[PDB]
């Protein structure tokens, strides 16, 4: 099949500012390359197709071009609704495929995140598991390291991690972590701490409590 | 000036077999391709094949061939995608969009269906506190509930700013958890109350948790 490569795999940009997108492919697709812009829980939104031609309705601001293996989606000036992911897509040859997409992302300044933790309820330590969660709020850049640690081991493979969308006021991220064992398991121990390493943070912020 | 429109969220078992709709209002269905696109949680978009209805005519990505099976009827302007011998990779929001053979491009798209593969059954989440420390931040996690999604809100849906929710995390046990969170004074802790409000619709489940220190 034809490989589409999509660079960077995150732009990271102001409003008004000029984006500059590009896909490789594999092999030659001649002009049958399109661009789709894609929002959270929303299908692709075609832009461009035959790697040059605007989709009906689409904004002036959006323009393509590229022929062979080589082709760009140009934004001229951003928008707040174009920070988003962006894919390409080929039909010179079956199968139809589609690049690993770029996603654009507003920059901003650089944001320690404020970290908090919180031990498992007493309710749900009743039905024989604990969930500890550790809360980063509000950091920029969206790079960040959360470290589990009981009695001072380090742990892995027993957490779990997720991460908000770029927040539409602030141009912030906020990441929450659980760490998950038995009650037997978490009764056994003493200290639970959450330990974060982000680039706004001078040396890594450690909070726990004592069970 | 056409919409396409899919047929409902679904949850299978491994092994088994779905079947989604995909039907057309406007233009001229009998001058259409259409095409099936999937993407999975997080992931990127995957072609599966397309049909011609006016022919009946079919292709198939190789590592989908043999698994799905595109048709559609003219009478009704409706395609037709089943994907049979379900594993939980399959697990993904499916496509219908329209393929235009002239420059290869898919312009209409459907709304997506949303398809869940797995051994789990449905069922409602538990819901506990995520209790302030002694800016203060205050949450719930919601847990093992089965499928996506859940809706959180906080104190009646009123409370919206300095709110986060999470993306759910899938578990080994197959089930989902997620947690919501809120950043408010710590100066109302001992006045305002705080309540995360859950709804689970998969499982007709709603649950409300007061969070207080």
């Amino acid at each position: 099949e034809i490989v589409l490569t999509q660079s960077p795999a995150t732009l990271s940009l102001s409003p008004g500012e000029r984006a500059t997108l590009s896909c490789r492919a594999s092999q030659s697709v001649s002009s049958y390359l399109a661009w789709y812009q894609q929002k959270p829980g929303q299908a692709p939104r075609l832009l461009i197709y035959d790697a040059s031609n605007r989709a009906t309705g689409i904004p002036a601001r959006f323009s393509g071009s590229g022929s062979g293996t080589d082709f760009t989606l140009t934004i001229s000036s951003l928008e707040p609704e174009d920070f988003a992911v962006y894919y390409c897509q080929q039909r010179s040859n079956w199968p139809l495929t589609f690049g690993q997409g770029t996603k654009v992302e507003i920059k901003r300044t650089v944001a320690a995140p404020s970290v908090f933790i919180f031990p498992p309820s007493d309710e749900q330590l009743k039905s024989g598991t604990a969930s500890v969660v550790c809360l980063l709020n509000n950091f920029y850049p969206r790079e960040a390291k959360v470290q589990w640690k009981v009695d001072n081991a380090l742990q892995s493979g027993n957490s779990q991690e997720s991460v908000t969308e770029q927040d539409s006021k602030d141009s912030t991220y906020s990441l929450s972590s659980t760490l998950t064992l038995s009650k037997a398991d978490y009764e056994k121990h003493k200290v639970y701490a959450c330990e974060v390493t982000h680039q706004g943070l001078s040396s890594p912020v450690t909070k726990s409590f004592n069970r | 000036q056409v919409q396409l429109v899919q047929s409902g969220a679904e949850v299978k078992k491994p092994g088994s077999s779905v079947k989604v709709s995909c039907k057309a209002s406007g233009g001229t269905f009998s001058s259409y391709a259409i095409s099936w696109v999937r993407q999975a949680p997080g992931q990127g978009l995957e072609w599966m094949g397309g049909i011609i209805p006016i022919f009946g005519t079919a292709n198939y990505a190789q590592k989908f061939q043999g698994r799905v099976t595109i048709t559609a009827d003219e009478s009704t302007s409706t395609a037709y995608m089943e994907l049979s011998s379900l594993r939980s990779e399959d697990t993904a929001v499916y496509y219908c969009a329209r393929y235009d053979g002239i420059y290869g491009e898919l312009d209409f798209w459907g709304q997506g269906t949303l398809v869940t593969v797995s051994s789990a059954s449905t069922k409602g989440p538990s819901v506990f506190p995520l209790a302030p420390s002694s800016t203060a931040a205050l949450g719930c996690l919601v847990k093992d509930y089965f499928p996506e999604p859940v809706t959180v809100s906080w104190n009646s849906g009123a409370l919206t700013s300095g709110v986060h929710t999470f993306p759910a995390v899938l578990q080994s046990s197959g089930l989902y958890s997620l947690s919501s969170v809120v950043t408010v004074p710590s100066s109302s802790l001992g006045t305002q109350t705080y309540i995360c409000n859950v709804n689970h619709k998969p499982s007709n489940t709603k649950v409300d948790k007061k969070v207080e220190p």
